RNA sequence: UUUCUGUCUCGAACCU
């Protein structure tokens, strides 16, 4: 069932990224990077899987997006790209 | 208790503590044995192949 | 009728009965006309560690029972009168490893110490002097026989 | 120096204070294990079929001690025993793994009922170290 | 010199299958000396 | 570990002798004196372990 | 050209 999705639009969380999206984002592209993902990013000689995935993260050019579940099994939809990683 | 809420692990170590003025806040010094036996499992890439072969 | 089952040590049971009735005659032999008045003990072998006895008053079974071992006097217990003709019915029932060696290009020249394995062109060796492992290049440490003397290099 | 640690002079150490000697002793025994059958102490061998350790073994002389004055370390073994299985198999004690030093003294005796009962005694200087508690 | 006495403080050289009770005296600790073997320690 | 702030995430400094040496200024969180106190290393095994203990 | 041993269970003493 769909009608628990919520539209781009009416979206009430946060698009301020929170310290644990973008931990797991930095993981997540981090096993990519590590086990031969493209590497969406010009690379000056960087070679730490880590420093990689906070580069795109600071160029928002990670093709991730998030599920942020509300509780009562609904999800808002929300991309890294829209995602203001400000902190 | 003792075997799920908590339990073992391996890829860890314990030691004794002392103080050391000339390390960073967020560093700490880990014996070169200990260091010998933990390991962390690093996965051959374009990027690091040159000093992984050199490791091994 | 009136009998009752007391409990008893498993697997001796026969032993129990034979040593029972040979008290018994023994009393009425130093006895005269006022004999105990036991009717008759039995056991059962499939329903083992119990006996059954019959006998008017309990004060008998416990003047008969003194000092007889593996009855548990304090454990009896009445059988039905119902109960008894179901009780009663018939039917129930490299050369360089391993060997004694000198450092020669290194910190710790002129030290014994014992090959323990070979990597292949390092061979690790523990140090006859210090609690230390160390490895170093096989090519460059003189080798010695069992006991000491001639320092043999690597030709062996 | 801090949180009641110390600072200690190396100098100091090595010419003297505070080192030690560790005496740690190892037990077997002939344990009778089968009647008319009773483990020998020797040195097992490859050979026959046994559950050896991957420690080392030329430690051990034919007589299945280490021949004292001998050294061991890690899982180097300190008793050669071999127990009969109904060829044989290894039951020799290896050295503690984190411990290692020369062999001071070994005794052989006879225990209350005849079997051959073994006590090897085990050396180490202990020196001062960071971690060492004062 | 396999083995010495532990109060007779005497050689024995004794093999195996043999009691290992000391011959001079009725005492069987039978302790042994160092092995003929060269051993090396520094000064450290 | 009474408080929430007595397991942190700390950079490796291989350094060759027998003992963990940890800053001084850290000591408080953890209620630390090297008195003869232990304490406890444990390694991630992946990039998404050590990515949550470097940023978390 | 023949390798992944291995334990429990009742306590005692000591360290932070
Ligand atoms: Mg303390
Ligand atoms: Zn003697």
């Amino acid at each position: 069932l769909k009608e628990k999705a919520i539209p781009k639009d009416q979206r009430a969380t946060t698009p301020y990224m929170t310290k644990y999206e973008r931990a797991r984002i930095l993981g997540t592209r981090a096993l990519q990077i590590s086990m031969n993902a493209p590497v969406f990013v010009d690379l000056e000689g960087e070679t730490d899987p880590l420093r990689i995935a906070m580069k795109e993260l600071a160029e928002k050019k990670i093709p991730l997006v998030i599920r942020r579940y509300l509780p009562d099994g609904s999800f808002e939809d929300w991309s890294v790209e829209e995602l203001i990683v400000d902190l | 208790r003792g075997n799920l809420m908590g339990k073992r692990v391996d890829f860890s170590a314990r030691t004794v503590i002392s103080g050391d003025p000339n390390l960073e806040l967020d560093q700490v010094g880990v014996p070169k044995s200990i260091a010998k036996t933990l390991t962390y499992p690093e996965v051959v890439t374009p990027y690091n192949i040159d000093r992984l072969t050199q490791l091994v | 009728a009136t009998i009752w089952g007391v409990r008893c040590r498993p697997g001796k049971e026969k032993e129990l009965i034979r040593k029972l009735l040979k008290k018994k005659f023994n009393l009425d032999r130093a006895m005269g006309k006022k004999k105990l008045k036991i009717l008759s003990i039995f056991q059962r072998d499939n329903y083992t560690g119990r006996i059954y006895i019959e006998a008017p008053k309990q004060s008998v079974i416990e003047k008969f029972c003194n000092g007889v071992p593996d009855i548990y006097i304090s454990q009896k217990l009445l059988i039905p009168v119902q109960e008894l003709p179901l009780l009663l019915k018939p039917n129930l029932e490299e050369v360089a490893l391993g060997k004694t060696v000198r450092i020669r290009s290194a910190g710790y020249k002129g030290q014994l110490g014992i090959v323990k394995d070979v990597n292949g062109d390092k061979a690790t060796v523990e140090l006859h002097s210090k609690n230390k492992h160390i490895t170093i290049d096989k090519h460059k440490l003189t080798y010695y026989n069992r006991e000491g003397g001639e320092g043999i290099t690597y030709d062996e | 120096n801090q949180e009641d640690s110390m600072i200690m002079n190396q100098s100091s150490i090595d010419r003297g204070l505070f080192r030690s000697l560790f005496f740690r002793s190892y037990m077997d025994q002939e344990k009778k294990y089968g009647m008319s059958i009773t483990e020998t102490f020797e040195k097992p061998q490859r050979t026959n079929t046994l559950r050896m350790k991957h420690g080392t073994y030329d430690k051990l002389d034919d007589d299945g001690l280490i021949a004292p004055g001998v050294r061991v370390s890690g899982e180097d073994v300190i008793i050669g025993k071999t127990t009969p299985i109904s060829s044989k198999r290894d039951a020799s004690t290896p050295l503690r793994s984190t411990e290692n030093g020369i062999v001071d003294q070994v005794l052989v005796t006879t225990n209350q009922d005849g079997l051959k009962f073994v006590k090897v005694r085990v050396r180490t200087t202990k020196i001062p170290q960071i971690g060492d508690k004062f | 010199l396999k083995y010495i006495c532990a109060e007779c403080s005497s050689k024995l050289s004794l093999s195996r299958t043999d009691a290992v009770r000391c011959k001079d005296c009725g005492h069987r600790i039978l302790l042994k000396a160092r092995t003929k073997r060269l051993v090396q320690f520094e000064a450290r | 570990s009474l408080h929430k702030m007595s397991m942190m995430a700390h950079r490796v400094k291989v350094i060759p002798y027998s003992t963990f040496r940890l800053n001084l200024s850290v000591t408080s969180p953890y209620n630390a004196d090297f008195d003869g106190d232990e304490m406890n290393l444990h390694v991630p095994q992946s990039e998404e372990t050590r990515a949550e203990l470097s940023q978390l």
